[PDB]
């Protein structure tokens, strides 16, 4: 019946941010911190409609906040950011608590240096609000009208019409 | 099953015939193989030969009484030129019947034979001259 | 459709012809309802993981304890059959008859 | 009989159990949520008779959520198609990693 | 060695289902019915499966198989392969010959179903944040909603112990 | 046997039944029937004997067969549109499977093999819970989904166990396969009417089991396995003797006695339908089935079979059974005739 | 019919229940209940060898009571439900005026049947 | 399919070492059977038991404990009745 609409090419050209995986870990909470407060507005498209293909500009804006704040890590201290994450990438899979001094050596050059406290538990978390430009969706789920009420039957009852109205035993 | 009686009694009678009498052995057949693998369950012949035996003996006589059926049919409805009566399958059922004590090789349930299968073959052509459901409406 | 399932349950007429047609003993009728048994948790349990059914998926592990002491109950019969008789074959139980 | 002590006595002890979309342990859907959730929607306030003659549009939809049967069909018509093209020879395929 | 390694195991399967559906001396029997449990748990275990395929072996490859070849052992003798069996295990063997060749070089095989026969990788998971391994977290409630469910579960093994006393002379 | 085991089991056989008519999930339904199974097997066996062995190990694996594939026919149900509710299913191959599975739980024309067999090697009691609890247990789950089961299936069960518990019947004076007959007969016309009014079918389960209770407190009240037993009740008591007529005829079902009163209402609002031909073969079979009742009164209390002494002897010890509760059933099983608006009360 | 209502559990009698006529003291069905019950208890004199009529008048007495109290109950039920079956009825006559078409009455100034004689 | 490559080199291993070693050198009693039922009814409610370290962290605490105390006093009442009540005697 209906086709999709899918997006095109154009707007599928996004500087990737084709980083690897332990770096991206370890670099979590202060990019919880300074950057992921406008990508909240791309939680709330995601979850006020159910429908990625609609929802991209402010994942090229997440992208970019994401790629701004690897750049503003790399411009300054630490390079040994490269130390910590080398640290703690070849720990299986990567347990915060194994490479903790350099942890700390981190922080100390990030907020001596340039700010950005660290989220202490549990501030990743605590239900967070959001405004947004666009207005708010209305029936994400496209669907028909509720087709028929049942007429909900009331009224005092009337007592039994000439009785049972079966054969006989009449009354 | 509800294919092949569809296609008996999708036949107008009519005559459009020896299609009716092969109908008939195919309904024959079918119910000779019911009977004969109910009976072959509960007996345990010993041997199996006597299993077949007995099996092409109920398959073969069910089939040859649907097809004495289907033949007085089909030449009683081209005699008598009115295929609305049911004294043509009363004529039906008693053939039908008589065959079957010729086959068991008796005649006293020949003649009872004759007599039920004709009144029940009367009965199943006039309810469907009428008009009478399977089974059910199964409405109110 | 996900093709399996048309093997599973070709798999759950074998072991029904196995319950009912069975030749000596009761023992290979009570495993074949064992297999039949596993059978359905199998079936059962690929359905719910590719629903991703993740509320109710309770029907495998309790489908399985009760058909398990079920089994149990089984096993407790044959074990009183074979004692009140010599074997336990499906002969020698030709009394009371119908 | 079907009794309803189950209702009267208002403990809805059994009715957890029953449908996706009732309250998961932690907070996450089954795979087809939205689908039932209009669907029920649909079939609500309904004799099941009118569920039986109106509803079914959205019935069909949430039963090829549910199997994906005719999907599959396309996916695999595809699949069959793909295989007799690359058997004749044209286009040596660009669909995989690469032109 | 390849993709339809689910499909090669539920052939495998079904012919343990055979094998002792054939009806062997019980204990060929529960040989025939513990291979069979172990390529089942190799099927859930391919559909991930990661605690119910390996429940499922401590109890009918742990605990149920045990008690049947017990049984096997100290009831039926069997002293002494035959006609009946091995033949039936031909045509099983035939039948599913038949049933698996007409899936290979056909579109569909139809009991009276649609079969849409290739292997299947379809369906699965998009690659979803799982984190829990869903049929843990599944299996982890009965406790906070299994009111009902556990306690006549409970209920109903207590009352087949004292069935299984009864009979074998309670008290 | 302890009291207390005995209280416990019948706890067990209520708690599943009661399992049974209030569940809304299928798996619960399920350990339903199989706690109902698992229970009812030591009330048999109540002595030592190899036939209550026999028979309960019959019993079992039928029962045991009917349950798994009643869960095949669950899991059939989810394969297509799954939620565990019990409602219209979604298969005729289902609906199938699971009104076979409840016709093996129940006493049907294909699946009756087990029911004398069951019931001649067994005492009185075991017979009684049984026909009782093991005809009412399915029954409310048919009533349940009803409203997507193919007719054919559900008729064809319905006339042709009509049919066969009159023509098998003809021929045992072992009263419990007499009464094992009957059952069939009227689990016949008991899911006959289940697709048209179900009201009909519980009040014919209600006036069935009453009459059931009536007859095997008869039999528990001087212990008789034959006709000729029977005589020898007559000549040691007569009240026994129209009791046993009154109850055989209501068990035949005529206009002035109560037993006609659920085959009248079956035959009303049948023939509201198209349904005619139907009624009236039904209703020739239950002429049918009296036949072995009318002969067990012949032999019971008008005419009368020649006596042995030592009832001589019996005659200096009044009666000492306990009834459960007799007279009470008796009378609500007989004269209720006049309460047919009494109907109602049901849905 | 159906249920009509199962919402809305069980409920033995209703709460709508108390606005129908209840069944007036001394109606011949409950007298024919309390006849029932004196036979009943007559009977149950009658199973044993204690004599009837006598020795067990506290038991007449008991089974009177009870059936007449159950006969009670099980009367105001019936009333009830032919009531709310009069009610539903009349509410799906009113409901649909386009498939009850009101019949003209032909009167026999004009409708034609014909003889066909006895001789 | 890696742990299956590891059963499968266990199992080819042991099938080489067994066929070398084997090409080169050329009535019953009742209490016999409630051990076994008995194994099997509580390795049964063993399996109701075990995935309770699943279960401990949700936000029905109180429910939880009052449940699997439950359970394990169920199973010690029918350890406890079939100890008093001679099922494993001698």
């Amino acid at each position: 019946p209906g086709i999709v609409e899918l997006p095109s090419l154009e707007d599928l050209k996004v500087q990737e941010v084709k980083v690897s995986s332990s770096v991206l870990k370890a670099a979590a909470h202060h990019y919880g911190a300074q950057c992921d407060k406008p990508n909240k507005e791309f939680m709330l498209c995601r979850w006020e409609e159910k429908d990625p293909r609609r929802c991209l500009e402010e994942g090229k804006l997440v992208n970019q906040c994401a790629l701004e704040f690897f750049r503003q890590i790399k411009r300054h201290c630490a390079e040994p950011f490269t130390e910590y994450w080398t640290c703690i990438d070849y720990s299986g899979l990567q347990l915060f608590r194994r490479c903790r001094k350099e942890q700390a050596q981190f922080d100390k050059c990030v907020l001596d240096k340039l700010g950005w406290v660290r989220p202490d538990l549990g501030e990743l978390s605590k239900v967070t609000k959001v405004k947004t430009d666009r207005p708010l969706p209305e029936n994400p789920y496209h669907s028909r009208a509720r087709p028929e009420p049942n007429p909900e039957v009331e009224g005092d009852l009337k007592p039994a019409r000439h009785g049972s109205r079966l054969f006989f035993w009449t009354m | 099953a509800k294919t092949l009686l569809h296609q008996y009694w999708d036949i107008p009678e009519g005559t459009e015939c020896h299609r009716k009498t092969y109908a008939a052995t195919s309904i024959g057949g079918a119910s000779g193989l019911v009977v004969s693998a109910y009976s072959v369950a509960l007996k345990t012949p010993t041997s199996f030969l006597e299993g077949v035996a007995r099996t092409g003996r109920y398959t073969f006589t069910a089939a040859a009484i649907g097809a004495i059926f289907g033949l007085t049919s089909c030449i009683s409805a081209q005699v008598r030129e009115k295929p609305d009566d049911p004294l043509n399958y009363l004529i039906g059922g008693c053939a039908g019947g008589l065959t079957l004590g010729a086959r068991t090789r008796s005649y006293g349930i020949g003649a009872a034979a004759c007599a039920y299968m004709g009144l029940t073959a009367a009965l199943v052509k006039m309810g469907q001259l009428e008009g009478w459901k399977v089974f059910a409406e199964p409405k109110v | 459709m996900s093709l399996v399932y048309m093997n599973i349950m070709m798999a759950f007429t074998v072991s029904l012809t196995g319950l009912l047609m069975y030749r000596s003993h009761l023992m290979s009728s009570l495993l074949c309802l064992e297999g039949m048994m596993l059978s359905l948790f199998i079936l059962a349990t690929l359905m719910i993981l590719n629903s991703h059914f993740t509320l109710a998926s309770m029907m495998p592990i309790i489908l399985l304890v009760f058909a398990a002491c079920e089994a149990a109950l089984g096993l407790s019969l044959l074990v009183m059959v074979s004692n009140t008789y010599g074997t336990d074959y499906v002969q020698n139980l030709n009394l009371l008859q119908c | 009989p079907f009794f309803d002590v189950q209702k009267k006595l208002g403990v809805d002890l059994d009715h957890w159990m029953t449908i996706q979309s009732a309250e998961q342990p932690h907070r996450i859907p089954a795979r087809c949520h939205a689908f039932e959730k209009e669907w029920i929607e649909c079939a609500h306030g309904i004799g099941s008779i009118r569920a039986e003659k109106e509803c079914k549009i959205e019935f069909e939809d949430f039963r090829e959520c549910l199997l994906r049967q005719k999907t599959m069909k396309r996916l695999n018509a595809i699949k069959r198609q793909r295989d007799k093209l690359i058997k004749e020879g044209k286009y040596t395929p660009p669909p995989h990693h690469s032109g | 060695m390849m993709t339809y390694i689910v499909f090669i195991l539920s052939i495998i399967f079904v012919m343990g289902f055979v094998g002792f559906s054939s009806k062997p001396s019980p204990i060929y029997g529960g040989l025939g019915l513990i291979v069979s449990g172990g390529v089942g748990c190799g099927i859930v275990l391919n559909f991930g499966g990661s605690f119910l395929g390996l429940m499922v072996f401590l109890i009918y490859l742990g605990g149920m198989m045990v008690v049947f070849g017990y049984t096997t052992a100290m009831a039926t003798e069997q002293y002494p392969s035959n006609k009946v069996v091995l033949g039936t295990f031909i045509t099983g063997l035939l039948m599913e010959f038949l049933m698996v060749y007409y899936v290979l070089k056909d579109k569909e095989v139809e009991i009276v179903f649609k079969f849409n026969g290739m292997g299947d990788w379809v369906i699965y998971d998009t690659g979803d944040s799982g984190f829990f391994s869903e049929e843990a977290m599944g299996i982890a409630a009965l406790y906070s909603y299994g009111t009902w469910l556990v306690i006549v579960t409970g209920w109903s093994l207590l009352i087949g112990v004292v069935v299984i006393m009864e009979i074998t002379r309670g008290n | 046997m302890n009291p207390i085991i005995l209280i416990i089991i019948l706890m067990t056989v209520m708690l599943g039944t009661i399992i049974v008519m209030i569940s809304t999930h299928w798996l619960l339904i399920w350990i339903g029937f199989e706690m109902n199974m698992l229970a009812i097997i030591p009330i048999m066996m109540k002595k030592h004997n190899p036939r209550a062995t026999e028979a309960s190990t019959k019993y079992f694996l039928t029962q045991s067969t009917a349950s798994m594939l009643l869960m095949m026919a669950i899991i059939i149900n989810l394969m297509f549109s799954g939620q565990w509710t019990v409602m219209k299913l979604f298969n005729p191959m289902a609906s199938m499977l699971m009104t076979m599975a409840l016709a093996m739980k129940l006493g049907m024309a294909p699946f009756h093999f087990w029911v004398p067999e069951v019931t001649q090697g067994i005492p009185l009691s075991s017979g009684l819970i049984l026909l009782t609890w093991q005809k009412l247990a399915p029954m409310s789950v048919l009533y349940q989904i009803l409203p997507s089961i193919n007719l054919d299936l559900i008729l064809t069960l319905s006339i042709l166990s009509i049919t066969i518990g009159g023509w098998g019947g003809l021929n045992q004076t072992q009263l419990r396969k007499i009464m094992a007959y009957s059952s069939i007969a009227h689990m016949g016309w008991m899911t006959a009417v289940l697709l048209y009014n179900p009201t009909m079918t519980l009040l014919n389960l209600i006036i069935y089991i009453i009459m059931t209770s009536t007859m095997f407190t008869l039999f528990m009240a001087n212990s008789t396995t034959t006709t000729l037993s029977l005589s020898h009740t007559w000549n040691k008591a007569p009240i026994m003797t129209i009791l046993v007529l009154i109850t055989l005829l209501s068990m035949g079902g005529l206009p002035p006695l109560s037993g006609f009163m659920p085959k009248w209402m079956i035959i009303q609002e049948m023939t509201k339908n198209d349904s005619i031909i139907l009624p009236t073969l039904m209703a020739i079979t239950a002429l049918l089935n009296l036949y072995f009742y009318m002969r067990l009164t012949y032999s019971t209390a008008l005419t009368m079979f020649p006596s042995t002494n030592n009832m001589k002897m019996k005659w200096q010890f009044p009666t000492t059974k306990r009834m459960t509760l007799l007279p009470t059933m008796t009378v609500l099983s007989t004269m209720l005739l006049p309460l047919t608006p009494i109907l109602s009360i049901l849905e | 019919m159906t249920g009509r209502q199962a919402r809305a559990p069980l409920q033995f009698l209703p709460d709508e229940a108390r606005s129908l006529p209840p069944p007036k003291l001394t109606d011949p069905r409950l007298a024919y209940i309390g006849f029932l019950g004196y036979c009943s208890g007559l009977i149950d004199n009658a199973i044993r060898r204690r004599p009837v009529l006598s020795a067990g008048l506290h038991r007449q007495f008991l089974y009177i009571t009870s059936f007449v109290f159950v006969g009670y109950y099980l009367l105001k039920r019936q009333d009830y439900m032919y009531a709310v079956r009069d009610h539903d009825m009349f509410s799906y006559i009113k409901s649909h005026p386009e498939d009850f078409p009101e019949k003209d009455k032909k009167t026999y100034r004009e409708v034609f049947e014909e003889f066909h004689p006895v001789r | 399919m890696n742990l299956m490559i590891t059963l499968l080199t266990n199992f080819t291993l042991a099938t080489l070492l067994v066929t070398i070693a084997f090409w080169l050198p050329q009535p019953f009693s009742m209490k016999f059977f409630l051990v076994a039922i008995t194994f099997l009814l509580f390795d049964l409610e063993i399996a109701l038991l075990l995935p309770l370290p699943w279960a401990s962290q949700t936000t029905n605490l109180n429910t939880m404990l009052t449940m699997a105390l439950l359970l394990i006093f169920l199973l010690a009442v029918s350890l406890a009745y079939e100890w008093t009540q001679k099922g494993l005697e001698w």
